[PDB]
């Protein structure tokens, strides 16, 4: 932590024998060495001449930083070329294989955190050559590189502006920039040599997952994953990764998760180079053209030894068992033809010593052409309803002890995304995870209030008591699906009786069996039992209760005359609807789940409403269209910032009444200025509300002037801001009776300039952001621009969503 | 209510004579006094031309066990007729997540219920499936009928409608490829798809004879004929007649076999001998 | 028309949700203006999992993520709720 | 050569109707053999 850094580190000793040698008296002051001043005196401090500690020490101080969510660029904002001079002196210490595997895990970190802060213009300067086009001069060949550059006219005249800037620069430019562009090759082969190198320790698992989460934050931001996604595919990470002994290991599952997520985000069904989401039909075509591809490639060259492999449909040779005969058919000099001939790599520099036998190129064969299922394919089979096994995951088990000493493989929400329907998927993933998570805590805190035994005769009962559980019998089916379930509020107190007996349609409920007598196996010395096993819960099932019957099975009509009257018996009947897909895999596995149910947990109304929104999420993903087309390129991060804006659209409305906005003609002239307003009709004299503001473009009139081709060098283009003329308009408002209730209602409260600019955004179509602070009228303007829009647009309608219900209230008082 | 029913009496061809949306309506609020005439709504639905409204009246006719047809068809005949105006209406149906509907949860259920008639049912939905456009789909359903038919003459039904498929679509290709060669367009994938069709149709001639044999194991388990003929079958394959063999002495139960096991066992052995495995 | 309120204290799934409540007219969306109102200096929206609050990312909110993006937007400098010195020990951060 | 080229694509149009035509024996002797399969069971 950054409280630990103040005391007698190794570091800071170092740091103070090596820099703070100087022969001054200083005065023997007992001042406490803060994190921040420490940073402060290491920043002014910095230079060319500076040591590698130094540098270190800042890393560190940055990664101590970026962990607290604490802003740390902006403090390197000061110096750009000192910033520039660390990332260099990083970039080559994570290169050099002097150092232990520790610092190159920082290192990675550092540099990870770095890539997930484009927003800032320096960081944004320095990450930009390293995920430039030169990276693709590091192909495996030739002609894989001019085949990318003849399919896209941009990506060729992109790598021709890259050449002639490398031709025109000088020579620390050019090995600057062959730097840059070898920086993350000899990276991806100093991680292809430490995956193989064998008797992989701690350290070198940490820097293979840090790896990983680097790659997957790569292929995460578009910008830089139009060149990662096609580095990836030229060097093979993926197979190489998969036929790794660190992720063979069974201790590295946090590994092999990440390389799972990445090979998730490497192969997501969205454009590269365009950008454009692709749907399942487009991988699916894009897929079919790759075997077929395959194929004519095997028919012209071992038509006579893979005559079945050419012959072979998209469905018969997607698989990797299928396609795992066919490739066994071939030699090894025949497979790396079929390599060769595919334009995909067969070999590796002898420095990285990657053992590229016929195994590995099966394998990097049968990756190339496996079907993979698509991100909508993917939120599809996701189940909404947690079960038993997604409670307990390991995934969940590992976030739920995560302290940021190593990454998690789960979805990162950034500034930029590669397309919508990927964040609604990770957003989907997120809120699942979040909610299998609280339900898991939920239900072992009703198990450890329940404390499950072991009583006579193997029956498992419990011994205390829970109000957010209730012991039952076994549920029996009526129909298919549609169950009964009978529980017993003899032992219960009139508030949970109460609380239970009022059970809302549809509510969340869980049907758990438990046995506690196998945690008594992990009292005999045998094997390490799970969360699950250690709390003595089996299976858990999620159900909807849609009604609550008596114990006559007639629903109770009048609620309060059941509770306030005398109830002749405390067993109640609950009709509760069990999932679909649960019941199927029960009954496909021939498992007797719901006859040994025992026990059933309800929850919080407040809480348990993460079903609907996981099915909403899921049916977003699944949409094809779920984002309007004018605010795609806002939300997704690219493009320009401002194009949602009504400056830019072609839909901005020329003529906006705004009625009660002004109280007068002064309130209006103070809240534009800069801009020249005058009235619509001849009369000089001001007029007061209602108001109705045109804004006219100011036509330049074009003289004929001779085109002077002289005074054009000199003369920068200035920012000449364009005087809209404000007409304002008045007229009389319509009578609504003669009675003192028909007069409408006027707005008194005098708004801001920037609250009516806000306002004059709000009203017209686009995007608007209000950045407003407390106590600055924000509801006001909210509730002035539904006015106007309810006015202006009568047959438009107007949907406010608020965080909290006093919001909600208060907007309502306010209109 | 008694009333009512004189009333609908003198509604029913006010409706009839008046048709469309509100005649729908007018049927939709008559369903819930006398639903035994909701079937013959149905045939308005026919009518109107909602093949969903149909559907869901099909459905929820089908959920209570005890409607009964003024008709007197019985549930198996109006599950075809169900089915058969499915298949018909495929492209008009309109199915997704937000309706709540299932077709391959109801071909399941049908194909469940109505064992006879199981092959049937896996011809419309294979047909369905090529009326979508799914080729891959309809040749996946193909062979999931083919391999959990237990009757063989549904699974030759069934083989015969994905033969039928396959040859109209090798023709379609094959006359695409001459279109195209007769204009002086080479298309190397159409070629190669077409050839991948003949090769698809070739291997399933060939496994014809082993889908035939599985058929006959999974009928009787304990037949040594099927087991014989299945090794036969298999010719010269050493390793597939093993495994036969093997399948044929874990599957063929001792104390209910109806044929003879001994023959089985002496012909194994005479195997092993011709491959000079004395030991064996 | 969609307005939001305080969208600085809901999530990105959350602001997204009422911004695609509607279904789409032949293959476009019919929501033309997009209104959110709101303060990233302010707190963030609260999240269970620590995990997914700082690795995951999940308390980051949309009006956030638009202004860390370079968006343009309209920030008010006028308040007249709180006394002059508490609103001056606030405008620091602003 | 384009004067041979004719003969060689007659005589592979040959042997491709022959190997199509052998095919549909074998897809109708299949067919037979089904019936019959089915007939008996």
């Amino acid at each position: 932590t950054l409280e630990d850094l103040e005391g007698e580190n190794q570091f800071t000793n170092l740091a103070r024998q090596h820099w703070l040698n100087v022969p001054q008296q200083a005065a023997k002051i007992k001042v406490k060495t803060d994190v921040l001043k420490r940073e402060l005196y290491l920043w002014p401090g910095y230079g060319e001449d500076s040591s590698n500690y130094h540098v270190l020490l800042i890393i560190l101080i940055v990664n101590a930083k970026r962990r607290e969510r604490v802003s740390t660029w902006d403090i390197f904002a000061d110096r750009p070329a000192d910033f520039s001079d660390l990332f260099r002196r990083a970039l080559s210490m994570t290169l050099d294989s002097s150092l232990s595997w520790t610092i190159r895990t920082h290192v990675l970190l550092f540099i990870i955190h770095a890539f997930q802060s484009l927003d800032y213009a320096i960081v944004r300067k320095e990450c930009a050559p390293l995920v430039s086009i030169s990276i693709w001069h590091n192909l495996s060949t030739e002609e894989k590189r001019e085949a990318l550059l003849d399919s896209n006219p941009h990506l060729r005249k992109a790598w021709r502006a890259a050449t002639k800037r490398f031709e025109s620069a000088d020579d620390a430019t050019k090995a600057r920039l062959r730097f840059d562009r070898a920086w993350l090759y000899s990276l991806v082969l100093d991680f292809l040599t430490l995956l193989y190198s064998g008797n992989a320790k701690q350290e070198h698992v940490l820097y293979c997952e840090r790896f990983v989460e680097f790659l997957t934050d790569l292929q995460s931001q578009l910008p830089t994953r139009r060149y990662v996604n096609t580095l990836l595919q030229d060097l093979h990470v993926l197979p190489a990764l998969s036929l790794s002994p660190i992720y063979n290991d069974e201790g590295n599952g946090l590994l092999r998760e990440l390389c799972n997520l990445f090979t998730h985000y490497t192969y997501f069904a969205v454009d590269d180079q365009s950008g454009v989401q692709l749907s399942r039909e487009q991988a699916y075509d894009r897929h079919c053209a790759i075997l077929a591809k395959l194929q004519r490639i095997a028919m012209k060259h071992f038509k006579e030894k893979l005559t079945v492999l050419a012959l072979s449909n998209y469905g018969s040779i997607d698989k990797r068992s299928e396609l795992e005969p066919l490739l066994q058919a071939l030699t090894d000099d025949e497979l790396v033809q079929l390599s060769n001939l595919m334009n995909i790599r067969t070999s590796y520099p002898d420095a990285a010593r990657i053992p590229v036998d016929r195994k590995f190129i099966v394998e990097v064969l049968l990756t190339t052409f496996e079907r993979r299922k698509t991100f909508q394919d993917a939120a599809q089979a996701l189940s909404v309803l947690p079960t038993e096994e997604t409670l307990f995951d390991i995934s969940l088990k590992r976030t739920d002890q995560y302290d940021g000493s190593r990454p998690l493989a789960l979805p990162k929400l950034n500034l930029q995304y590669l397309s919508v329907g990927d964040f609604l998927w990770r957003s989907f993933v997120l809120y699942r995870c979040e909610s299998f998570y609280a339900i898991r805590q939920d239900l072992e805190d009703a198990l450890i209030r329940l404390k499950p035994e072991v009583r006579r005769g193997g029956v498992t009962g419990f011994a205390g008591f829970s109000k957010m559980a209730l012991p039952i019998s076994k549920p029996v089916i009526l129909d298919v699906v549609k169950a009964e379930v009978t529980i017993d509020l003899r032992r219960l107190t009139p508030q949970i009786r109460r609380d239970w007996e009022s059970l809302r349609p549809d509510d969340v409920v869980f049907l758990l069996a438990v046995d506690a007598s196998r945690q008594k196996q992990s009292a005999n010395g045998g094997a390490v039992l799970s969360e699950a096993e250690r709390l003595g819960l089996v299976h858990v099932r999620a159900a909807e209760i849609i009604q609550v019957l008596d114990d006559k099975g007639k629903a109770i009509r009048d609620p309060q005359a059941y509770f306030d009257g005398h109830t002749r018996s405390d067993i109640r009947k609950i009709q509760l609807r069990l999932d679909a897909t649960s019941y199927k895999a029960d009954t496909e596995a021939n498992r007797n789940v719901y006859e040994d149910i025992n026990l059933i947990v309800r929850r919080s109304s407040r809480e348990n409403n993460f079903k609907p929104v996981l099915e909403s999420i899921q049916d977003l993903t699944l949409s094809e269209v779920p984002l309007a087309s004018w605010l795609h390129e806002v939300f997704l991060g690219y493009g320009d910032p401002a194009g949602a804006t009504f400056k830019q659209l072609p839909n901005r409305l020329k003529k906006i009444n705004f009625r009660d906005t002004f109280l007068d003609w002064q309130h209006l002239v103070e809240s534009f200025p800069g801009k020249i307003i005058e009235p619509s009709d001849d009369v000089s004299s001001s007029f007061g509300p209602p108001y109705v503001l045109e804004s006219v473009e100011k036509q330049v009139e074009e003289h004929p002037s001779k085109p002077s081709k002289k005074r054009r060098r000199d003369v920068e283009p200035a920012l000449m801001s364009k005087v809209e003329t404000l007409k304002v308009s008045t007229y009389k408002p319509p009578n609504n009776g003669p009675y003192p209730v028909d007069a409408p209602k006027l707005n008194k409260i005098r708004f801001t300039p920037t609250q009516i600019d806000a306002i004059y955004s709000g009203t017209q179509p686009g995007l608007t952001i209000i950045v407003g602070p407390p106590g600055t009228g924000k509801t006001d303007v909210a509730v002035q621009i539904i006015s106007n829009i309810y006015h202006n647009f009568p047959e438009q309608k107007t949907l406010l969503v608020a965080h909290s219900n006093q919001a909600l209230n208060q907007l309502f008082a306010k209109i | 209510i008694t009333q009512h029913n004189r009333i609908w009496a003198l509604y029913r061809p006010f409706a009839n004579s008046a048709e469309g949306i509100t005649a729908v309506k007018i049927w939709r609020r008559y369903m819930q006094v006398h639903p035994e005439d909701a079937e013959d709504f149905i045939e308005l639905l026919i009518q109107c031309g909602l093949y969903t409204e149909a559907v869901k009246k099909y459905i929820e006719i089908l959920n209570n066990p005890k409607f009964q047809s003024k008709n007197a068809k019985g549930h198996y005949e109006l599950w075809s007729e169900m089915v058969d105006l499915l298949v018909e209406h495929a492209v008009d149906i309109e199915t997704g997540h937000e309706t709540g509907i299932d077709v391959e949860r109801i071909i399941r259920s049908g194909i469940e219920r109505f064992s006879d008639q199981r092959g049937k049912l896996w011809s419309g939905l294979a047909t369905y499936w090529i009326r979508r456009g799914n080729f891959d789909r309809a040749r996946d359903v193909f062979e999931e009928g083919i391999t959990t038919v237990m009757t063989v003459r549904d699974f030759t039904m069934i083989f015969d409608a994905y033969v039928e498929f396959e040859e109209s679509v090798i023709g379609t290709l094959m006359e695409a490829a001459s279109r195209r060669a007769e204009k002086g367009v080479v298309d190397e994938s159409a070629d190669f798809d077409l050839d991948i069709r003949m090769m698809r149709f070739e291997h399933l001639m060939d496994r014809r004879p082993f889908l035939l044999n599985d058929v006959l194991l999974r009928q009787n388990p304990n037949n040594v004929a099927e087991w014989e003929k299945r090794v036969a079958l298999w010719g010269d394959n050493k390793e597939e007649v093993v495994k036969t063999y093997t399948d044929a002495i874990a599957a063929i139960n001792p104390k209910k076999a109806v044929g003879a096991f001994h023959l089985l066992w002496a012909n194994y052995a005479k195997f092993y001998e011709k491959a000079g495995d004395l030991r064996t | 028309n969609v307005i939001m309120e305080e969208a600085a204290q809901i999530t990105e799934i959350e602001n997204f949700i009422p911004l695609a409540l509607q279904k789409p007219k032949n293959g476009q969306m019919a929501l033309q203006r997009v209104v959110l109102c709101g303060d990233h200096y302010q707190n963030s929206p609260v999240i269970q999992g620590l995990a997914f609050r700082h690795y995951a990312n999940l308390e980051q909110s949309l009006f956030s993520r638009l202004v860390r993006l370079g968006v343009p937007t309209i920030n008010l400098d006028q308040q007249g709720r709180a006394r002059p010195s508490i609103s001056n020990l606030y405008r620091w951060r602003y | 050569s384009e004067s041979s080229t004719k003969n060689a694509a007659l005589t592979a149009a040959q042997e491709r109707l022959a190997r199509f035509r052998a095919l549909q024996a074998r897809a109708k002797e299949s067919s037979q053999q089904n019936l019959k399969e089915a007939t008996k069971e």
